[PDB]
């Protein structure tokens, strides 16, 4: 598993890929690792895949609940805590191998600058957070490969499209190099997933512009 | 038989008594195929060999009761694709070696044969040339009873081959 | 891993996929699985990859030392017993991981009908083999994907080639069901290495051969 | 103990092995291992009896409840809901040993087009579900063997018999291939059990006609 | 595994089935595990397959060895104790797992009465043997169920060809009541094994008398 | 520590930093890893201090006493042999820590194009090798990070001089993402060892030159 | 313990403690760890007294030994070579808990500037070593209280009496710090020992210099 | 050949029986390596040889 995240001028984006395994079996060729918790937060969530479905279902759910009932969204700081509180709670089940860890990723409305009101958000096992602030951030088994690749490629990143570009293109470094996550499967049709977020909250990318973007990596490096 | 393969090109022939100069073939093929595995094919060489032996025999005679009534030559040709002029050693009973240019006469009386030779040797002759050559230089015979080899140095590895039968009848 | 070699009416035919990891982490692309230990025998060895080299570097030399000294080479009976041996021989540092396991196709000369001369000869970590009479064998992760494969498209199995072709599909199904076995790689151009073996002694497979019988399987599945 | 489900147009059909095993020991030669939970709904489940069989009780048990309280089945996706978090209850005795998979087969009555209203759902021991869309799966001891037979076997799937004429080959071939599952006994004359869901609900397939199969099976083989 | 041995008036017969395991998967369907170590004495080994074919081979040469050196066989007594003595040698390692037991058949030409020089010996782990007195032995995993069979059946036995029979059907109800055991394949055509000694020495039975008796006990229950 | 070597059109170099640390403590500033073994091999070790200087120096006095020995050098396969057999010999004192891994440079005289007679050999601590083939390699702590670098900059490197900065580079990558590796040292004026290998043997990159590319990159950085 | 050891122009100096511990207690006020193993190589040991007096007695025996075979004492480097053999010989009863820690002073005679042919040589328990080249070094648990004081006061160091003064304040800092280390006590008189090489050889700094010196300090901190 | 490399500094002829001279110059190689090895390289003098 890996799932990138990276802001551009005026937005954030954020991309996982599509496998997961048992051991060295391939179980799943189309499982979504990104959900949108809400109209201005998408969460990814890398480790055991039921105890990664539940933080994210049930984190959506508390952000509407309090919604509901006080009238207002939580701050980006608020919702960065309850996420925090929920990862501390499971680190008993962590240590005894049901561990999954959140890359949060936002679009702060109550920020000063709207070009830098971008938000990532990286958690460890015992429910510490940091706020990254060199640009990007990864989670999962290739997250390394990942994040090395977007140190080079980041200087490229000028707006939605080519920091979707950008995010594609790491996923499949992180996939060359490690078997456990899975690149485009260009027989089965079945590629990342990307969820962009800006000053109009948050959307799906349309499977089609990803297919793009794969087949032009793949080509570029033939 | 009276004429041995010892390695890819390197390949061995003895006069004398049997049972002594078949021992030493024996002993050999044993050292080269050790040494290959150790190090490399291409790293054992004719001269390595050739060595070997002589030490030996010296050892052995004066060690031993009997002295080993053999004569031996070890021949080596260049590899595939490589240029290079084939070489023979005679080693004698004692442990002396000799590095012969042309040719190497073993047991028996050398004498008329390696005068023959002498007159009718000639560099880069072919297969049947050299073969015809080296029967007559021998004769100073029949189809039956002769026992012919060579190391043909266009062979991709072993080089040895022995030369029998119906072919060799229609060579002669 | 994954070696198979399946009989042909007048021949045996053995190939082998190209990957090797270290866990979830590919480290070779280009290895070679499958030897030519001599003119009628090719043997491919799974298993720890140092173990495995040197077990086909070692019986090579032994089959070829014998022939050397007695002026002919041993029997298949011979051979498979030498091989055995040093099968046994290696099952102490197998019980503490370095396990090689070879599978040994020949083409006895001395069989009587030449047409059913091929030979397959399967090995357990305790040198017990086993002369196979189904037709076909696999060793390695991927062998059981490989052999229920080859279980259904051995009925088209009539020569030399639709042998070698139905050796490389069983090949694509066991890579494409694990993933320690890699596939053919179109991008770099890395296909399986095969040998063939018929009266006529062994000859390797020219990768252009291998090359098209992988595109025509992958076109074949889109 | 192998239990497969296939969806073919326009339902799903779900059949299950009759023999129970303690060690080597053969102990039951026709139990049931596939239920009707409810009039849209069949659950298989594999591994322990006693989990197994209580597991399919109880579960019917509370689909039907819920339907009496509030006078409505819930939708597909509350039985699998509530499915996954039985499963889910069981995992600590599943550690102890005492494992019980379930495998769920349903026809949606209430999806768009009812030509792929079928449904095919599969757990694993952390109550974790996948909705299968490949168009089968299989769950025991011999599902691997099932699978690969049912991933060549389904390009014949056109209708409810030969779905049904698939199903048992693909469990022929589990038996053939595993030794805890067992074949059509044409002695006893004790042969697969089978459920059919379409359009009108489940019914269970009479023994004829698996009778009738399965025969037509062997003599092919022959 | 199983193999039995009955002595009937005037001879001895010694069956074994065809079946080799690893855990649950039935790896060997045509494994023969009875020897003729000599004109008039028969070996079967249960267990490690290994280790047993080792002791059949190793034994054979011995006996044969002390013949060609002495001009004249052992009696039957130096037989059975070097085949203990083997047994004995190999205690070490049944500990460690590489257990094999035989069963040693033969016809004692010295005997002062031929209707009875028939001669049954069993064997421990531990290399003490037995004579079998009681008329009949069996080894391995069906051991049990065969020798309760030859129980009832023993006073059907009257020559070689009676006795055969029940030999043939002791074999039909171990592999029908244990799984490790294979009965006759009627598919494959592959049956039991068997080996007849009298006065004139070891002679096995051609594989179609074995099939009329197997097709007669298969139809029998039906 | 970090050692890497990158084939360029006629040549190879081959470049290492230079700390030395205990658990969190830097205990030497200027190590030297990277040895001329022979006029046309360089040899750097990773790991334990001891057993990497004296694997360095054992193994030139080996190569250069055949050489005196025979009149010849090896070829680079002996070398190759050579070094693999003290690495698998080390295996023992391995598993207790020991560890060291070494990375083989050198240039093949009898190679037959010159401008790609450069030669890359890596090793395992089970003594296993493999000739790097896609033009770099390296070993160490910060060996991924410093390969992840030059799989990017390596479309750069042209000729001598350029792959030499490619080499520090890589380094400056590995000791910025790892605090095990030593960047240059401003202050004390203390840059990486760097050997190059060509046609004419073997040399020591005089430091100066090292010190240049090193501030160079350190300025573009700022 | 602590021995420090600093080059200063033209020569070399080498202080150590008197204090001998066995857990909180004091049983030794006045022991000697500093030798004069020849005639320009002092050697101080920490750690176990009994392993340390005895390599320093062998190692003074082995040096003076090959003096009187040879003729010539070795140069610098194979005296450092011979400690380190003896050093690397104890790591096994080191591991057991008998470890002793050799810092080895001397003065080159064959050195090019006199001025700085003052050598300190340091090593480690697995028989490494490393020529120092800052300045000083230090051995002991008091060693890194007395590097931290050196590293400050070394800047006064210009001739033999001011690198003496400068070495016995180090000590005075590591005792003041550590109580396994003793400082001097003026009630017994009794004061750390002091070794001095340069050009003509080593002598003992005489008591009176070194209580002077103390004295000194000890007012000076008052 | 009857001259022959036996160390960095020290060389070696010899006359007479060529086996002989031969496996002493083999002796001498020995001695140097290992002893350069134990020691060191500018330890081995033409004189310890000799």
């Amino acid at each position: 598993t890996t799932i990138v995240a990276l802001k551009y001028p005026g937005g954030v984006v954020m991309a996982g890929d599509r496998r997961s395994t048992q051991g060295n079996m391939i179980s799943g060729r189309d499982v979504r690792k990104v959900y949108i918790t809400d109209d201005y937060t998408a969460t990814g969530i890398a480790g055991t895949a039921a105890v990664a479905v539940e933080f994210a279902r049930l984190y959506a759910v508390e952000l509407e609940h309090y919604e509901k009932l006080e009238g207002v969204p939580l701050t980006f700081a608020g919702k960065i805590n309850r996420l925090a509180i929920m990862v501390r709670g499971n680190l008993a089940a962590a240590m005894q191998g049901l561990l999954a860890l959140p890359l949060l990723a936002g679009y702060d409305i109550h920020a000063s600058d709207p070009q830098s009101a971008g938000r990532i958000v990286s958690f460890d096992a015992a429910g510490g957070w940091n706020i990254e602030e060199e640009g990007y951030q990864a989670v999962g088994s290739g997250s390394l490969f990942a994040k090395s690749s977007m140190k080079k490629l980041y200087s490229q990143v000028t707006d939605g499209d080519s920091g979707l570009r950008v995010a594609v293109e790491a996923l499949y470094d992180a996939a060359d190099d490690d078997s456990a996550t899975g690149g485009p499967d260009l027989v089965r049709g079945i590629f990342p997933t990307a969820v962009i977020i800006d000053a109009d909250g948050a959307v799906d990318v349309p499977e089609s512009r990803i297919a793009e973007l794969a087949r032009a990596i793949i080509e570029s490096r033939s | 038989q009276k004429i041995s393969e010892l390695y890819d090109r390197v390949g061995f022939a003895a006069a004398g008594k049997f049972n002594e100069f078949d021992n030493l073939r024996r002993g050999g093929i044993q050292f080269a195929d050790t040494r290959g595995y150790a190090y490399d094919r291409r790293d054992v060489t004719g001269r390595q060999l050739a060595n070997v032996y002589a030490q030996t025999l010296g050892t052995i005679f004066t060690e031993q009761a009997k002295p080993y009534e053999v004569e031996l030559c070890v021949a080596e040709v260049a590899h595939y694709g490589e240029t290079k002029r084939p070489e023979l050693y005679r080693i004698t009973y004692d442990g002396s070696i000799a590095d012969e240019p042309h040719f190497v006469v073993m047991g028996g009386t050398t004498e008329p044969i390696a005068n023959a030779l002498k007159e009718s040797y000639a560099e880069n002759a072919s297969l049947t040339d050299a073969l015809r050559i080296a029967v007559a230089a021998l004769r100073a015979l029949g189809v039956a009873s002769l026992e012919v080899a060579v190391l043909d140095a266009n062979r991709p590895r072993r080089a040895f081959r022995r030369i029998t039968g119906s072919a060799l009848q229609a060579l002669l």
